[PDB]
């Protein structure tokens, strides 16, 4: 790889600085780099390689959805030939790509090596959420993409009710995530409602345990679980 | 548009 | 080139695409192969390519300066090693490579067929506007990248003086960017300000001659003019 | 920031 010659510590050093940037495309590469060192990942690191991808795949989504819906009018209308779906195809294979190389470094061999509840959750929750973007795009395998977004949600939440309180932030963002999957990709808005209502009342109860900082970062997440729901109800 | 983390 | 294969008005009809998915990277690519055709470019097409490559340049003038910064504060200061001036050298380089690109479409072959005033006009204010970007990291040549962007502007001023009438856009906007090259570039700010300022009176008297189309066209951009005259003034 | 167009 095209960073195989720079020190760890150096990716992680640029990769901050291009999040300053909004360089998220060099963001994304220098965390690619800094994962293939070996080494298991920190908290901040964590944080790091999730922003970046989260940015790069999020520009190549929102464009997606701008062609696809361009191509489904199209075929409501005059003949414009094979470009806007030529356009999407190439729009969406990069996006496919940016997904298959995430989920790369989760499978080697970010989640076989990630022991604390912290670490893997956070792993887990990731590869749900690439293999939903994939979801998203799927029209043929649909099936098995699905079912493997479910499949390491499914595990992430296991290990957070078993091992975090329910105001972790991780496991918040986790349940808000399934809650979307359950709502887009499965056709199941009863569970998405069902899992952002209990997920939000049992944090509920616990923030009387938090400190001023904690009950500010767990509630933020709240409030998403709570935009949500009234969006859907 | 629902969010998401 | 990669886009040789595909056909001038697919590139044009995806150049339109890319930008409606805010794509600007596809956008120039695009661009770039419609102008590899060979043929004059229209008023339209000369448009997609000026907003094409401006969106690009822009992401990586504005990381530029925030890199710029920082390392400009690391030397005020803990030694935090190579790693911002090499960021910022990485960025500054492929920013250096998209004026190249857009200076050598320019030279091969738009700028040489060009006989109209709105054609002639654009592709040099394009050429002044490419160097201005080249002048504004220059540390080393920069006189001669300095004197090749007041060169390309002062050739077109001429041009525009002689051939388009006081409110035309094009010579509006060329205006514009030609004072903000005296004032940032040139070290010239009164220069600048007269620039800015007879430009702005010149086209206050030319204004009743238009329809309201083209009055709308043409106060929006004496509006940015009277804006850098507040900011200088 | 200044106005180019
Ligand atoms: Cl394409
Ligand atoms: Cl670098
Ligand atoms: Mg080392
Ligand atoms: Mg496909
Ligand atoms: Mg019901
Ligand atoms: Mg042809
Ligand atoms: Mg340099
Ligand atoms: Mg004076």
């Amino acid at each position: 790889g095209a960073m195989g010659s720079m020190e760890r510590a150096s990716l992680i050093q640029k990769a901050k600085l291009a999040e300053q940037a909004e360089r998220y495309e060099d963001m994304a590469a220098f965390m690619k780099g800094a994962v293939e060192k070996g080494e298991e990942l920190s908290c901040e690191e964590r944080n790091l390689l999730s922003v970046a991808y989260k940015n790069v795949v999020g520009g190549q989504r929102a464009a997606w959805r701008v062609l696809s819906s361009i191509e489904q009018k199209s075929n409501e209308s005059e003949e414009k030939g094979p470009e806007v779906r030529e356009y999407r195809e190439k729009v969406e294979t990069e996006l496919q790509g940016v997904c298959d190389t995430v989920l790369g470094l989760l499978d080697s061999h970010l989640i076989k090596e990630a022991g604390d509840a912290e670490s893997r959750v956070f792993y887990l929750k990731m590869k749900g959420d690439y293999y939903r973007y994939l979801a998203e795009v799927a029209t043929g395998d649909k099936k098995r993409i699905i079912d493997s977004a479910r499949s390491a949600y499914q595990e992430a939440m296991d290990i957070s009710k078993k091992e975090m309180p329910p105001t972790n932030p991780i496991r918040l963002g986790l349940a808000l995530n399934f809650s979307v999957f359950h709502y887009e990709i499965a056709n199941s808005p009863e569970e998405a409602i069902s899992l952002a209502k209990t997920t939000f009342d049992e944090a509920m109860a616990d923030l009387h345990t938090l400190s001023e900082d904690s009950y500010k970062d767990s509630t933020l997440i709240m409030q998403l679980l709570r935009d949500n729901l009234t969006l859907w109800t | 548009r629902r969010a998401s983390t």
